[PDB]
């Protein structure tokens, strides 16, 4: 497992060291690949570089990226997915989760809004309290 | 044989740059498809002696699958070390260590 959705802006426990940022998109590496020049890029950013200028040159060295020497940085991929980020339920939840299981935490996190197990119930509810809306507070017992 | 760097880094070397075979800073570091770094010399000796496996996770591994990890090789050589000579307090980046020892006072 241990994947993340790169579109989200995460708030990291410790400040994101630049060695874990892509050399082109500058975001946190998603499926990092290293090139022969010693630089890391997201997977969709290497191909994006490949679509342009024919020879995808490295944004830093300007060294020409020889596709035989490009490889998946599966070790760097693991160090990134083990970085700790604060939970999306910003103040309520105190959980420091790893990025690779961020999406799995929200599926169980008390304070992420669970819309109600009802016909209609446009009530705004938290996971902690939805059993407490089936309790007496929702409009069905 | 050739194992790793024996030089005492100025801050401690981080685990991620330590060779699981020789327990030293990676020398001409290479990475495996399962995502583990070794020295080039250490890992191919193990391939020759132990077989086609990654010693950390027993995943299949052949010599050609190794790619050089030039990102770590740069960071490691950028790490600052002490010159091991008796009485010398010179700290330099690891890449300059033999530059200093060539004309180091205490030798
Ligand atoms: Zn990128
Ligand atoms: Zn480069
Ligand atoms: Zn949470
Ligand atoms: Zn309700
Ligand atoms: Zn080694
Ligand atoms: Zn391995
Ligand atoms: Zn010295």
């Amino acid at each position: 497992s241990l994947d993340f959705e790169p579109s989200i802006e995460y708030q990291f426990v410790e400040r994101l060291e630049e060695r874990y940022k892509c050399a082109f998109c500058h975001s946190v590496l998603h499926n990092p690949h290293q090139t022969g020049c010693g630089h890391r890029f997201c997977q969709h950013c290497i191909l994006s570089l490949r679509e342009l200028n024919t020879v995808p040159i490295c944004p830093v060295d300007k060294e020409v990226i020889k596709s035989q020497e490009v490889f998946k940085d599966n070790c760097c991929k693991r160090e990134v997915l083990n970085l700790y980020v604060y939970c999306s339920n910003a103040p309520g939840c105190n959980a420091k989760v790893i990025l690779g299981r961020y999406q799995d935490h929200l599926q169980q996190c008390l304070f992420q809004p669970v819309q109600c197990s009802n016909e209609k119930c446009r009530e705004p509810v938290l996971r902690k309290d939805l059993k407490e809306h089936l309790s007496a507070s929702c409009q069905f017992r | 044989e050739i194992q790793g760097y024996d030089v005492e880094f100025d801050p401690p070397l981080e685990s991620k740059y330590e060779c699981p075979i020789c327990l030293m800073a990676l020398r001409e570091a290479v990475q495996t498809p399962c995502g583990h770094r070794f020295c080039k010399a250490c890992i191919i000796k193990s391939i020759r002696d132990a077989g086609h496996k990654c010693p950390v996770d027993n995943e299949i591994l052949l010599e050609n699958q190794l790619f050089p990890d030039n990102f770590a090789k740069r960071e490691i050589l950028s790490l600052m070390v002490k010159c091991p000579n008796e009485g010398c307090l010179h700290k330099m980046e690891l890449r300059h260590l033999e530059d200093h020892q060539a004309h180091c006072e205490f030798a």
